Order: structure tokens, then sequence, then C-alpha cells
RNA sequence: UCCCAAAAUGUAACGGAGGCGCCCAAAGGUCACCUCAAGACGGUUGGAAAUCGUCUGUAGAGCGCAAAGGUAGAAGGUGG
RNA sequence: CACCCCCGUGCCCAUAGCACUGUGGAACCACCCCACCCCAUGCCGAACUGGGUCGUGAAACACAGCAGCGCCAAUGAUACUCGGACCGCAGGGUCCCGGAAAAGUCGGUCAGCGCGGGGGUU
């Protein structure tokens, strides 16, 4: 039973952050579930990551715990 | 039938119980509703068909079956078998239904002095038992011999316990001393 | 053996292939879809082979 | 529950779009029928039933959509959104949108 | 001593005591004032202890309770399975965390009591009274 | 309680007998420093069910009442302690420990009298009376009985803050 | 998949736990509509637990399987 | 935005939510009202829903009172800790300088901001 097992490094966490200008396309944040939720500006893909439709600076909404959201100002 | 007949004995139980402010505060029914449990012998499509036809025939309404959910038991219950026919219903449909128990079937148990009093909610909606199914002239004994029961919930409005003395008493109950 | 199954499609008239095939534990015999081969409009696949 | 008309409200988004929402209130003889610019706290061109429209109830729909038409053609108000509510869609309620797009 | 279920793997780390309320329940108590593990072999020793000198008594709570499993590889071997299984549970004790606590006794047949078990246990102890009510 | 100065902030507070604290209600919120000797031997003496007026230099004296110390674990000294600033009528939780009297049945023939609450949260609507004390006579109850907070006579306009039915005493079996 | 992993990503051990080598002609697209555990009183053979009925009910359910995230405006349950 | 009050729909995103509770009535809203047909219930006009007043504000909703429940929550002192320098064989501990929670106590609140429409003092 002596169990040596584990599984590669997945690597999830917030890519572009806060005040960044991006590009359309870029990819904002990698997660699991919708931790950041989509919001304006921004899509979603089918592994839950929300990536840049526009280009510009970028998000910073956070007040709902398990309410947050990804965005991007023209 | 029995629509103003019950419309002439509400306003009276206006009267002479309490001086509500509406006649919209008045005690009044919702609806009767019949579920029989045909999961105590469910047979594999034998009878279970069959009792959904025979309640069928006392309402002119289709039974629905409430199928059991998950919750394997004791007694080997896997899930999407059916275990329970359900039927709701309200006016017309309940009505001749109500008048119908009241008429030959409630009164015509081999044994009754009346159902249990005054013991039913916190609310005042209230809940009829029934013995058996052998108090109907719409089967034959000699085929089904095993014949089981039903239960029903006379679904009603009411704030206050001591309320319920009137859905029974003035409509046709009799309930015991 | 086996339970699911590779099965090819094969163009009402046509050619183009498509070959992805499910199970065999419900469509005991069923395999008929739509889709586009050289002609451009969408046509019927017979999943038979 | 009546969680229907939070699903429709969210199922048409603000704006991602540009477009513009209509909300009806066809609960009752009451009408309401407006047009909503969401990006600002602003509402534009509504139709009312409330005063009269002759007596009629539920035989008002194309009445109160038409007068929503004329009210947002006078604007310059044509990209539409029909924000339903909790409310099907078949009869009295889709009578205002034939009657909006017939003349809007 | 042992518990029901768990787990039944650990660790080890250390920093001075959580929740260690003085007297709740009793009048008197005994006090680590060093950090250790204390094992289940050493609790119930004090207890058996203190029992024979309150014989009829019945004063006597455990406000300390083994919960980490400990394990011992087998006797004969180089490092290279994993852990041994478990013998002997232990409880960590930070100081100025009660472990002991009698009531309705004359102090010093409670200071008597409290001596006889201070010297079965691995760290130094301090046996105090009253004061102090948080909430 | 005379207070020579009060400290701003992290100050000094040598262990030359100084302890910081504060008092605070609705306006006023003041400063540190006060004895360690003074207050432990006043402290003891007045429990927390009744006052002592201090007053840092020059004339500001001011009923103040004791109300959440901390100390030091791994220790037993006290390191701050805070007061609530005294209303005059208003009713304040005061909290009230519990005592007894009289030897009951099992103080005399079987097993021990047990104070299962040291101590419960009466409301007391009373300025300057507080009850230092609270004493629960036990020569009746039997083994196995508990007395419940219900029957806890409560001293001049006094309601508990207490489930009426919570146990408080309780004679407990031997062994 | 989760600790370890030292609040960014990463990180070893014959360290500690547990899964995969598939499934689904619908468990997919879209359109529309329902909202779950659990307990309490009362109820036909069942009565700790079938089934109905009322009241409580950010959730204590469910999501094909492992766990973790996420999810009540649904991804959950149902039809065209 | 002259003052209220009601219907719709937004920002905020429990300091706005629950319970106890009082006001409201044909102006608005809501229940009751009848249904062969549009439409619809895996049974039932309970819901969707299609045709309407009276009747009632009972239920629900709106608005007030309210601090028993929740929710928010200081100051003080801590816990820990960047950098600096040390003690103990070790488990572990200390001193200087800044940063500094969590929980608790004082307290705070039964919200605040829009837009459009309806009827009012006629
Ligand atoms: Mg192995
Ligand atoms: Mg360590
Ligand atoms: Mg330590
Ligand atoms: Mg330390
Ligand atoms: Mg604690
Ligand atoms: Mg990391
Ligand atoms: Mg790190
Ligand atoms: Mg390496
Ligand atoms: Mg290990
Ligand atoms: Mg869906
Ligand atoms: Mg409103
Ligand atoms: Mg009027
Ligand atoms: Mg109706
Ligand atoms: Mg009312
Ligand atoms: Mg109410
Ligand atoms: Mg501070
Ligand atoms: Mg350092
Ligand atoms: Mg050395
Ligand atoms: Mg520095
Ligand atoms: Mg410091
Ligand atoms: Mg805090
Ligand atoms: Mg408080
Ligand atoms: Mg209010
Ligand atoms: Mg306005």
């Amino acid at each position: 039973s002596k169990n040596g097992r584990d599984s590669n490094p997945k690597y999830l966490g917030v890519k572009k952050f806060g005040g960044e200008v991006v590009k359309a396309g870029n990819i904002l944040v990698r997660q699991r579930g919708t931790k950041f939720k989509a919001g304006q500006g921004v899509g979603m893909g089918r592994d839950h990551t929300l990536f840049a439709l526009s280009d510009g600076k970028v998000v910073f909404i956070n007040k709902g715990k398990g309410a947050r959201f990804i965005s991007i100002e023209a | 039938q029995l629509k103003t007949k019950y419309n002439d004995q509400v306003r009276p139980a206006l009267m002479q119980q309490f001086g509500y402010s509406s006649v919209m505060a008045v005690p009044r029914i919702e609806k009767i509703v019949v579920n029989e449990g045909l999961g105590s012998s469910k047979e594999d499509s034998k009878a279970i068909d069959k009792a959904a036809k025979e309640l069928a025939l006392i309402t002119l309404q289709k039974p629905i079956i409430t199928k059991a959910k998950k919750s394997i038991s004791n007694f080997k219950l896997r899930q999407g078998m059916p275990v329970g026919i359900k039927v709701t219903l309200r006016g017309e449909r309940m009505y001749v239904f109500l008048e119908k128990l009241i008429n030959i079937g409630l009164p015509r148990i081999r044994d009754f002095r009346g159902i249990n009093p005054n013991a039913f909610d916190g609310r005042g909606n209230y809940n009829l038992g029934i013995k058996e199914q052998l108090i109907f002239p719409e089967i034959t004994y000699d085929m089904v011999d095993k014949t089981r029961g039903m239960d029903i919930t006379i679904v009603t409005t009411a704030k206050t316990d001591e309320e319920a003395r009137a859905l029974l008493q003035s409509m046709g109950l009799p309930f015991r001393k | 053996p086996r339970i699911i199954v590779k099965m090819e499609s094969s163009a009402g008239t046509g050619f183009y292939y498509t070959t992805t095939k499910n199970r065999r534990n419900t469509q005991a015999k069923l395999e008929l879809k739509k889709y586009d081969p050289v002609a451009k409009k969408h046509v019927v696949f017979r999943e038979k082979k | 529950r009546r969680k229907l008309r939070t699903r429709r409200k969210v199922r048409t988004t603000t704006a991602a779009s540009g477009r513009l929402r209509l909300s009806v209130y066809r609960s009752s003889k009451h009408i309401y029928a407006q047009i909503i610019d969401d990006s600002r706290g602003q509402t534009l061109a509504a139709a009312s039933s409330a005063a009269l429209k002759s007596g009629n109830k539920t035989d008002t729909a194309a009445a109160v959509g038409k007068a929503l038409a004329a009210a947002a053609a006078e604007k310059g108000i044509k990209q539409v959104v029909f924000d339903r509510g909790s409310y099907k869609y078949h009869g009295r309620v889709k009578a205002l949108a034939d009657a909006a797009r017939e003349g809007g | 001593k042992r518990t029901k279920f768990r787990k039944q793997f650990r660790g080890r780390m250390t920093g001075d005591a959580k929740g260690g309320d003085y007297v709740a329940f009793g009048d008197y108590g005994l006090i680590a004032m060093e950090p250790a593990w204390i094992k289940s072999n050493q609790i119930e020793a004090c207890r058996i202890v203190m029992s024979r000198h309150f014989r009829r008594g019945g004063k006597i709570y455990i406000r300390i309770f083994p919960d980490k499993p400990v394990t011992k590889k087998p006797a004969e071997t180089r490092m290279g399975k994993g852990k041994g299984a478990v013998e002997y549970w232990v409880s960590v004790v930070k100081p100025g965390r009660v472990m002991f606590e009698v009531a309705g006794v004359t102090e010093e047949q409670a200071k008597e009591a409290f001596r006889l078990a201070g010297h079965k246990l691995p760290i130094q102890t301090k046996m105090v009274k009253r004061e102090v009510y948080d909430e | 309680m005379e207070l020579t100065a009060k400290p701003r902030t992290p100050k000094q507070k040598l262990d030359e007998s100084m302890i910081a604290a504060v008092a605070y209600n609705k306006e006023n919120n003041v400063s540190f420093a006060l004895d360690r000797k003074a207050f432990d031997r006043a402290f003891r003496q007045q429990s927390t069910t009744g006052l002592f007026d201090i007053t840092v230099e020059g004339g500001e004296t001011f009923p103040a009442l004791v109300k959440a110390v901390q100390m030091d674990k791994r220790k037993r000294a006290p390191i701050h302690v805070d007061f609530y600033m005294v209303t005059y009528g208003e009713p304040v939780e005061v909290s009230v420990p519990v005592h007894t009297t009289g030897r009951s049945q099992g103080e005399v023939q079987g097993g021990l009298v047990d104070i299962v609450v040291h101590n419960l949260q009466i409301v007391a609507p009373g300025p300057r009376r507080i009850p230092q004390e609270l004493v629960v006579d036990v020569t009746k109850m039997n083994i196995g009985d508990h007395i419940t907070a219900g029957d806890i006579k409560l001293p001049e306009g006094c309601t508990l803050a207490a489930d009426p039915e919570l146990t408080v005493v309780s004679v407990l079996p031997p062994r």
C-alpha cells in the first residue's frame, strides 16, 4: 500500500495583476472553478480561465468573497 | 351541487364562532391530497399500474407516481423504482371527491365513530387517515382479495389550532368525544 | 470483444469520413447524423460499416 | 419561487452589446414597458397603460406596444432587447413585442 | 488514553499554550512550566496516583488529552520503509497550560496529591489557586 | 488608587510595579500605568463586583469598575487591565460569585457539594449597589439533586441574564 | 487530486493519503421550466429510515467516478 | 429635489437580514372571480395562464416603531514577524527597532444613493 504517488504541478494562479496594461487575448487568471469571476471586457475559457477581449488597464474588483471580478478599462 | 352549500356554511362560520375583520380571513380548504403507498408490496408492474386506474376511477384525474429517491435502506430500496401514488385536487374535481367521501365512504366503515379529535398541526391544517380501501362499491373484493388503503391530507388555512373546529364541524365531519 | 467502438461515417454520395464513434451500450443499431463533405451543404451521414 | 425573473435579468447581461433593456410588468392591468440604459442609472422612454387606454385591460397589449415605439422612435432608439419578466411569451405580453416593432 | 478514529500520522513544532484556562471546574490546579509531550502512560499514572490520595473522593478532571500519534520505527531496520505504526499516543503541553484540577479538598491535602503527581511527570510544574475570570 | 503618570503608546512601563490599563465608556478613554502591588492588593479584596476610584495627578477622581484583566501565561503576573466607566444608574452586566452555606446530605452522609458555575452574570440595575457575593443554602438537597438558576434568589432588583433552568450547584455522588 | 510546499509560481524523500488507462446517441447544442439536504408535529399495512402533508430550511445536498476548487440568478433536477 | 405616497427598474453590494409588531385599501399592488377554446399541468387554472367588477386587506407586499437574534465593530494590551544582536546539550528562549492580527470588551445599525412612470393637497 506504500503510496509513492503524486501529480505534476499545475501552474495555476493570478497571471496579469491590477494596473497592468494588457492586450486582447491575454490570459489574466488561472483557476479551477470561478474564484475570480468573468466581469466586463473579459471572457472565460472552457477551463474557467478568464481572459481579455479588449486592450487597456486592468480590473481590481473584490468585495464579494466568492464574488470577485476582473475587467478592462479602455 | 355543494358549492354554495359550502359557502352558506362558511358565512355562518363567520358569525357564531369569532368576528374576523375579513371574509378572506376565514378558514377555507386549499386542496385534498390522496397518497397511495404501493411500496408496502411493490409489484414489478402488476398491481402498481392498476391502483392508479382505481384511484383515477375515484376522481377523474390521472395519478402521478411519487417515485423513491436514493436513500437505499434495510428493506432493499433502489432509487428509481415507483413507491407511491399521489393525486392532489382542487375545486370542482375536489368537492365531488369530498362530498363522495362524506357521502358513502367515511360513514360506512364497519367500526366508525369519528376520527382523531383536535390534534393535527400547530397550524390549523389537517390530515385524514384511511384504514383500508374495502369501503368502496367501485371495486369487487373477489379479484384482489388483499386490497390496501390510502392516506388523505385536508389542506386548509388557519393561524390557530382551535380554529380547526370548523373545517370538519361545520362541513360534515364527526369527531370523537 | 469491446463495448464502445470506432465507426466510420459515409456521406450520402460524398466521401468525407469523420470517425468519432461512441458507445454500443444503448445505440444498439442506430447511427445517423449530419455534417458537410466537399459539397458545401450539411448532409445525412449513415455511420454503417 | 420567482427565481425566474432574476435569471432573465441576468441572462440578458447589463450591456456587453450596447443594446437597451425593455422591462414589462404584465402582472396586472398596470403594464409599464420601460426602456432602460443600464450603463447609467437612467430610464428613457416608458409607455404605461396606467392612464386608462380606454378600459382595455389585456387588449391594451398592442396599444402600449405602439405607444412605446412612438415614444422611443422620437428619441433615436432603434436597437432593442426585449427583457421579459417572470412572464412567459405567447399572448398578452407577446403582443407588446408584435406592436413595438410594427412601429419602432 | 487512545482515541477512537483518526487519520493516524503527524509531526512536530512548538509555541506557548493557546487555551489553558486556569481554574474552570475545580478549585485547585497544577500547571506545566515547560513544553513537552505527555504520554497516555503518564496521564493515567497521574490519575491512578491521585485517586489513591482521594479515595472515595471524586474531584478530578483531566483537561489534557493524548492526541498525537507518534511512531517508533521497527527495531532491526535501516531507514527505508515509511514509518512504523504508532506506539504510545501523546498530547502536547506548553507552559502555563493547566493540566490538573481538584476541587473540594484542603490545600495541603491537595498540594500533597499534586506533589505525588509531579514526581510522575517529565516536566517541572506549579501548584496554584484562584483570581482571574475570563468572560 | 493614586496614579503618577499615564504613558502614551508603547512606553517603558518599568517592571517597578507598573501595569498598563485603560478605562472607557461612551466618551473619554484614558491611559496606562497603574501599580502591581497596590492594584493586586486591591483587586483581590474588591473582586470585580465593586469599584475603587483612580486618579492621575490633579483633581480628576472618577468612578470605574474592573472588567477584563489580561496576564502572563507561562506566569501568573498581571500585564493589563480594562476598566469600564461607572454611570450611576443604568444597569451593568456585572458578574457575581456563587458561594455556599451549611452542610447538606452528602456533606454529612455521602458525596461532595459542587459549584457547577462559579460566577453568574446577573444584570443588577444598580449604580453603587452591587452584590459582592451570592449565598446559596444547600442543607436540603440529597445525592443526585441540583439547584438550577431559577431558584437562585437575586437581591434587590437584579434580573438574571442566564437561563432559568441551567444548573449552578449540584451535590454529586461519591467517587 | 490533497498535505508536506515555509500566504506568489516552483521544490526532494523506498514521506503521509487517494484515484485513472473510462464513460455519456444523451450525462452533448440550444430553448423553456422546477430547487436540494436534514429535523419537528400528523398521518393507509410503514413506522429509527418507505410515501404524503404542512413549518423550519447560504446549503448542512447534488454534480458518472478521487479529492480539491467552484457552484442558489446553477453547472444541480425535468421536458421540446 | 414644492411636501408626501404608490408601481417599475438600478447602485450598493446584512451598519441594509429575521422575529415581535402597528398602519394601508377600491388611487397603485395583491388575494378571491370563471375558463370549451390561445397556453398549461410527468396528477391538479397551486403555478405558468386567458377572460373580470364587486368582495376583502385577511394572506402577500409597502411603510413606520423597535436593538431580544443576527450583522458591523473600535482604543488598550497582546500573538506573531521583516531587519539587527544574542542564550541554552537540546526541547526551546531572550533583547533592540519598526510592521501588527484573531478573539474579546466600548460601542454601531433594524441602511444609503438614482432614474422613469401613477395618483394626491384642485
Ligand atoms: Mg507498494
Ligand atoms: Mg519548531
Ligand atoms: Mg514555541
Ligand atoms: Mg515565542
Ligand atoms: Mg480561549
Ligand atoms: Mg505555493
Ligand atoms: Mg514561499
Ligand atoms: Mg531538487
Ligand atoms: Mg512523513
Ligand atoms: Mg442550466
Ligand atoms: Mg417597490
Ligand atoms: Mg381612499
Ligand atoms: Mg385561483
Ligand atoms: Mg395585513
Ligand atoms: Mg405578516
Ligand atoms: Mg491597538
Ligand atoms: Mg530575527
Ligand atoms: Mg553549548
Ligand atoms: Mg527596522
Ligand atoms: Mg516589538
Ligand atoms: Mg477584532
Ligand atoms: Mg454587546
Ligand atoms: Mg422595518
Ligand atoms: Mg420618483
